[PDB]
């Protein structure tokens, strides 16, 4: 999350963030993830990124996610991987602590 | 189709809300319900069962609990602040007096900051971990600090107004909004002063932005969206980001070697490396595409309110509080972004608890009691949504609650 | 030409030591005072060379500064050296120590030298108005004026107003007086002079004398000395259409004027030219929409589209006067549109920053329909035009087109009477009703469609293919709707095999297929049989590799319960989604598993009794999974989330304000 | 109008780095920062910078995609384009070039002049450089001796004008210059 997110590696960027985003550092990380979001052209990118915020859904962070995910799912490329974070976005703003980790 | 979506999750019978004050506080936390009788004891109705009331006597006009985004902390009339604790273990109403404060104590400490003004008015403005900032004279905002050890309360910062005294001694309302400290004076301005340093980080002008008598402002939690409600139950909301540039008159807030340039020709600047090629993606950027706070680091009129206070204003919304004895209390909600109101009647027996906290939804103290007040959730709606959030235990009590 | 002396002379006069500048300073200094000889100029060159090739300010010592603007003022120095230091003193500008005045000199060539120093400089100091003042005092008296007069010009050129009314006044009657040969003495020297500026002096600014003969002088400098005489009916043409434009009516006299010229402007080659301000003052002043514009729409380019610059003046003013665009040329611009297409097929790269600009300024109602297909036949429209060029040129003049690539297949197939309709067709000059695919000719230009010109043309589709749908998106009805649908999913794999092209039209067309089905979502509903076929098929997923993933989305996500759905639907299109998931599990990429995991498992929760059989068969897929990773996890969001069916009835068919940050917060306010 | 006159290399199919820049004008120029020297002259460099790249491509992609004798009067690449506001001009202009060999000089012209005088004057221009200058092997002739082309500019091409010169008018004008060098 050093950089600023204009790099050509983004596509093995995203698969550390995924592997490591936890709820300690909330901010450096959703500033990071919301300047990458512009720099993801391709499928594989689009799914490591929604990997990251899937990991944050883990973790139980709460607020501001609930605007990161809704720009992520606002502003892809791939339908998909748009459709992935508007359901993950859903289960992380209307579920209770276990039952994600029960029903998701 | 705005009537009401009004939940109880704790009840409170009549009985002590023929006791307790016109007006309440809440914490957070479910911690305390305090409120002013005119005879200046401070009930507290602990709806945190049974729900008995304890009784704070004196000369009490003014305080405000601990808002941690009890402690009660309040100053009598002979401006002497105390500050008494109140714990809610196990639904015993007891009370405990920890600090207190006298008028020469604070006279002294007045003017050991060389400041030839003797105490004539002290009105509060915020209470955050022990420390609170004060506007003393109306003029002065002493930030005092009352610390662990049963430290003395001396003033960390003392800045006078950079105003004139035809206008400080007019002022209103303190403010503190993530420490862009506002003041607003009666006349129709809000000199935005930083608590850190003391400087006019700004300026706005309320007057440009066309009544009188601003009673009161409201700031959003991230320095956004400001509403200022006067004493004519007018209330006008204006963006501080947009204020401040569409009047910015009132702020006082080869390769490189052309591109490099660019950036200090500034008369204008080029967008070159001209090729043709990468000039149609200009093309293709303008057809598809086609704050204000950063430096310093319609209109509601319900066709009278007594006390048009704001509770609460959030990026893209804004809850206000009315009560009236001929028909009851009328809560507003306005949309900061859709521009739309939802007003609702209640009944005659029903204050508002100010929950200086997070959850900015109108907890009303009904005849039986808690009373979450929301808008556009059915019942069905609501219980299904605490089903694929938990179990059906929940949705059996809120159920059966009413 | 380019010589490494040259490159390294360029070096030394840029990177000059400080220490060397001030040596060079003072030998200026010990030289200019001296006898200035070939010394002086042998220096004042290198002296030139190294202020000019610096971009940063080099302010040397001021004693140089100093000397020169002395020298300026000093008549005794030769034309070279003056001359060479007014270029020493107009290229250090603009600096605010310009300790040199405007009357200064009492040579008239020297006080153009001095003008050149002045004008210079900007209105930082108020500077041009000095200058002005000071030309207009030294020509008071006699002038000779002549020379001055392009100072005159210029300054007009950045200053419109300060030539004062009187000034203005003189300045058009000695301009007057000095219309009076023509082209086709001193009198002729300053009428040359006259004529050199006299559409700029009537824009940013004796009479009926004027009107008898310099009034005519604009025609006279073509018809009142071949390529000048070109270069000047341009030139006559624009003053006429100035006339019109400061006169009303001049608008009917240069109207008549380009009428009784269509005689040959209209039959004479090499004089097109011409025809484009004339085009312009119709449309400021409409031509013939069959001759004249007609040839300016869809004749020139179909006959001259070999020429870089006159294919820029014609869309030029195409996209220059679409503001004040009528209806009747309107429909004529919006009827020519393929045969405008040859000048992007030829003449793309000065032309496509244009066309950006023209296209959302002649959509039609339903051209959209074929207008896609001729954005997609572009390519193929250049190398129909080589082909035109190799089959009709005498060998003599043969350099102007490409005959320099592969010609006899090609050739050979021109002449094959199988495909006589459809050439004529790509290479039609107008589209009156759609035609057939371009599979048969794509076949035959196999050869040529690897063409640099085709290669051209085939980088500004995806633009224009952009910039008509964000024209047509924001103004669309249901029929226009479906019919682009079903041309996107015809032309998915039906495009002419220029390298690097399908795929942009398959990026375009697919995810603005996305943007029609999120403009309406009953897209998927509507259109049950085309779609069903299509996943059914495992060779859509064998040949658009990167368009099924949009439609199996689409249908994974638009089969919505909340008048035209039947429950029976549902059931059938799962039924098309069950067998491709069965066949297939560019073959289909590891995006189409999980797109297809997604619909399944998201179409299966719609339904009551598919929830069993997703059980036992999306379950058996995931537990057989139990780009690959990506495949075995998603069908988790409607196994395990549709499991339990209160919860899963309502995500998947949300309403229309989950998308806007702030709509739910009051949603979890019922406790 | 005419606001610059160029010559500047052409590649063939290192930046194109303009041989000689002559800007006929200014602009008018006010930013709150006292008016510098460093600003406005960055600024009237850039822009000719940014004129010479964009001709360089057009010649280089007229080159490849025109079949005419891939690599003369008539014979030699031509055309026009139109530049970009603010990147770098205020208001917008037409650009007329003519390449010969590797040096291809440009005209930047306002829209309210004509292109076929633009044409054919640069031409004529460009044979005067090729001929009374003789460049086709000592370069060094070009940037060493650029007194030369001041010369023949400040004959031919006053003021950033272009004239309607003729056959008798171009014999006047030879009457001037030719033996004012040797």
């Amino acid at each position: 999350v050093s950089r600023p997110g204009r790099d050509e590696a983004l596509c093995w960027h995203l698969q550390m963030l995924a592997k490591v985003a936890d709820g300690d550092a909330q901010s450096a990380t959703l500033n990071f993830l919301q300047a990458a979001a512009a720099h993801c052209t391709n499928w594989d990118l689009q799914q490591g990124l929604l990997r990251v915020c899937r990991a944050l859904l883990r973790a139980g962070v709460r607020g501001g996610l609930v605007d990161l995910l809704q720009v992520l799912a606002r502003q892809l490329e791939d339908p998909d991987g748009r459709d992935h974070a508007r359901l993950y976005y859903i289960l992380l703003a209307h579920l209770a602590a276990p039952k994600l980790g029960v029903a998701l | 189709m705005g009537r009401v979506l009004p939940m109880l999750l704790v009840p409170v019978p009549a009985e002590a809300m023929g006791q307790l004050g016109s007006r309440a506080q809440l914490r957070t936390q479910p911690e305390a319900l305090g409120s002013l009788t005119a005879a200046g004891s401070l009930q507290v109705l602990s709806l945190t069962r049974g729900g008995g009331r304890c009784c704070l006597e004196g000369p009490f006009w003014h305080f405000l609990w601990e808002d941690s985004r009890p402690k009660l902390l309040a100053l009598g009339e002979n401006y002497e602040l105390l500050i008494y604790e109140f714990n809610l273990k196990d639904g015993r109403c007891d009370a405990t007096i920890l600090y207190s404060c006298s008028r020469e104590a604070l006279q002294k400490l007045i003017d050991d900051q060389d400041i030839s003004i003797s105490l004539l008015s002290l009105r509060i403005l915020s209470f955050h971990n022990n420390t609170s900032l004060l506007f003393i004279n109306k003029c002065v905002i002493l930030h005092i600090i009352f610390p662990e050890r049963d430290a003395a309360i001396r003033v960390l910062n003392c800045f006078t107004l950079p105003l004139p005294a035809q206008a400080v001694d007019m002022i209103i309302d303190t403010q503190l909004c993530r420490g862009i400290l506002f003041v607003l004076s009666s006349l129709g301005w809000i000199y935005i002063f930083d608590v850190v340093d003391g400087t006019y980080v700004a300026h706005v002008d309320l007057a440009l932005h066309k009544i009188s008598s601003f009673t009161s402002l409201k700031v959003s939690q991230d320095l956004d969206v400001a509403v200022i409600v006067s004493s004519s139950n007018s209330a006008v909301a204006l963006n501080l980001n947009l204020y401040f540039r569409q009047h910015p008159g009132h702020l006082l807030c080869d390769d490189p070697v052309n591109s490099a340039y660019n950036m200090k020709l500034a008369k204008f600047s080029f967008q070159i490396d001209r090729s043709w090629k990468a000039q149609l993606s200009s093309l293709n950027e303008t057809i598809k595409n086609s704050p204000w706070f950063q430096d310093i680091l319609k209109i509601m009129h319900i066709s009278e309110p007594i006390e048009l206070k704001c509770v609460s204003v959030t990026g893209f919304t804004a809850l206000f509080t009315w009560e009236v004895e001929r028909m009851g209390y009328t809560i507003t909600l306005w949309d900061l972004e859709t521009q739309g109101m939802q007003c609702f009647s209640l009944g005659t027996k029903c204050i508002p608890v100010d929950s200086s906290g997070d959850q900015q939804l109108c907890f009303v103290l009904t005849e039986n009691g808690l009373s979450l007040i929301l808008f556009g959730l059915t019942q069905e709606e609501f219980l299904n949504r605490l089903m694929i959030h938990g179990s059906a235990s929940t949705v059996d009590t809120l159920c059966h609650l009413n | 030409a380019f010589s490494a002396g040259a490159e390294s002379l360029l070096h030394q006069a840029r990177e000059i030591q400080d220490e060397e500048l001030r040596r060079f300073c003072s030998r200026v200094t010990k030289l200019l005072q001296e006898a200035p000889g070939p010394a002086t100029v042998d220096a004042l060159q290198r002296l030139f060379l190294i202020v000019s090739a610096t971009k940063y300010p080099r302010r040397l010592e001021k004693m140089c500064v100093d000397l020169l603007q002395t020298t300026l003022c000093l008549p005794a120095s030769p034309e070279q050296l003056q001359v060479l230091c007014a270029a020493i003193l107009r290229e250090m500008s603009p600096f605010n120590d310009l300790a040199l005045s405007c009357d200064h000199t009492p040579n008239t060539r020297q006080l153009s030298l001095v003008a050149s120093v002045l004008l210079a400089q900007g209105d930082r100091k108020g500077e041009i108005r000095c200058v002005s003042q000071r030309i207009f005092k030294i020509l008071e008296n006699r002038q000779s004026v002549r020379p001055l007069l392009p100072i005159l010009s210029k300054v007009i050129g950045l200053a419109p107003g300060i030539l004062m009314e009187d000034q203005t006044n003189l300045l058009s009657k000695r301009l007057v007086d000095w219309l009076r040969f023509t082209v086709l003495t001193e009198d002729q020297w300053v009428n040359m002079q006259a004529f050199s500026m006299l559409r700029k002096w009537l824009l940013h600014s004796p009479r009926e004398r004027l009107r008898e003969v310099a009034f005519e002088y604009c025609q006279r400098l073509l018809e009142q000395d071949s390529d000048l005489q070109k270069a000047c009916l341009v030139e006559a043409v624009s003053v006429l259409d100035v006339l019109c434009r400061q006169d009303p009516s001049f608008l009917y006299r240069t109207l008549s004027c380009l009428k009784a010229l269509h005689r040959r402007l209209g039959e004479d080659p090499g004089s097109e030219r011409a025809l484009v301000p004339l085009a312009q003052f119709f449309l400021n002043h409409a031509m013939d929409a069959e001759a004249v514009y007609g040839q300016l729409l869809r004749g020139l380019p179909s006959e001259r589209f070999h020429s870089p610059t006159l294919a820029f003046e014609v869309i030029h003013f195409c996209t220059h006067n679409l503001a004040l665009f009528d209806s009747h040329f309107l429909s004529l611009l919006r009827l020519s549109f393929p045969s405008l297409f040859k000048f992007l097929a030829w003449n793309s790269p000065p032309l496509t920053a244009e066309f950006v600009v023209l296209l959302p300024a002649l959509v039609d109602a339903g051209t959209a329909v074929e207008m896609l297909h001729a954005l997609l036949d572009l390519p193929c429209l250049t190398a129909a035009l080589d082909l035109q060029l190799r089959s009709t040129q005498t060998p003599s003049e043969r350099l102007l087109w490409d005959i320099s690539l592969r010609v006899p297949s090609c050739l050979e197939a021109f002449q094959d009477p199988q495909f006589q309709g459809l050439f004529r067709h790509l290479l039609r000059t107008k589209a009156s009703g759609s035609t057939e695919r371009l599979t048969p000719l794509h076949q035959v230009l196999k050869p040529m469609a690897s063409c640099a010109r085709v290669t051209q043309c085939a980088e500004a589709v995806p633009v224009l293919l952009q910039a008509f749908f964000s024209a047509v998106t924001q103004t669309a009805d249901g029929a226009l709707i479906n019919q682009l649908a079903l041309l996107l999913l015809e032309r998915s794999d039906s495009l002419y095999p220029v390298p690097q092209y399908e795929a942009r039209v398959h990026g375009v067309l697919s995810s603005q297929l996305l943007v029609l089905c999120k403009l309406k979502p009953s897209l998927v509903v509507e259109l049950s049989r085309e779609l069903l076929e299509f996943v059914g098929s495992v060779s859509s997923i064998h040949s658009r590799a990167s368009v099924f993933t949009c439609v199996v989305w689409a249908i994974g996500e638009y089969l919505s319960v909340t008048k035209r759905c039947t429950a029976e639907q549902i059931n059938k299109f799962f039924e098309a989604l069950e067998a491709l998931l069965f066949e297939v599990t560019p073959c289909c990429p590891p995006e189409v598993v999980t797109a297809l995991m997604t619909t399944l498992t998201k179409l299966a929760s719609r339904s009551q009794d598919l929830i069993p059989r997703v059980s036992l068969f999306l379950s058996k897929m995931r537990t057989l999974a139990q780009g690959a990773e990506s495949i075995r996890t998603r069908a988790s969001e409607l196994l395990t989330l549709l499991k339990m069916p209160s919860v899963a009835q309502f995500v998947f068919t949300p309403p229309a304000g989950v998308c806007q940050p702030r709509y739910h917060r009051d949603t979890n306010v019922a406790l | 109008m005419v606001h610059a006159f160029l010559i500047h290399t052409l590649r063939a199919p290192g930046l194109c780095r303009v041989l000689y820049s002559c800007v006929f004008g200014a602009e008018k120029s006010d930013d709150p920062r006292p008016h510098g020297a460093e600003r406005d002259r960055l600024l009237r460099k850039e822009q000719i910078l940014a004129v010479a790249r964009q001709v360089e491509s057009m010649c280089r992609l007229q080159q490849q995609a025109s079949g005419r004798p891939p690599m003369p009067l008539h014979e030699a690449p031509r055309g026009a384009f139109r530049l970009a506001a603010e990147n770098p001009f205020q208001e917008p202009r037409t650009v007329v070039w003519l390449g010969v060999l590797s040096l291809g000089f440009a005209l930047v012209l306002d829209a309210h002049e004509n292109l076929l005088l633009a044409e054919g004057t640069l031409r004529l221009l460009t044979r005067l450089l090729l001929d009374h200058l003789r460049l086709l092997a000592p370069s060094t002739s070009l940037l060493l001796r650029a007194d030369r082309i001041e010369g023949i500019l400040t004959r031919f091409l006053p003021h950033g004008q272009l004239l309607f010169l003729n056959d008798q008018f171009v014999q006047g004008l030879e009457k001037e210059f030719s033996a004012a060098w040797p």
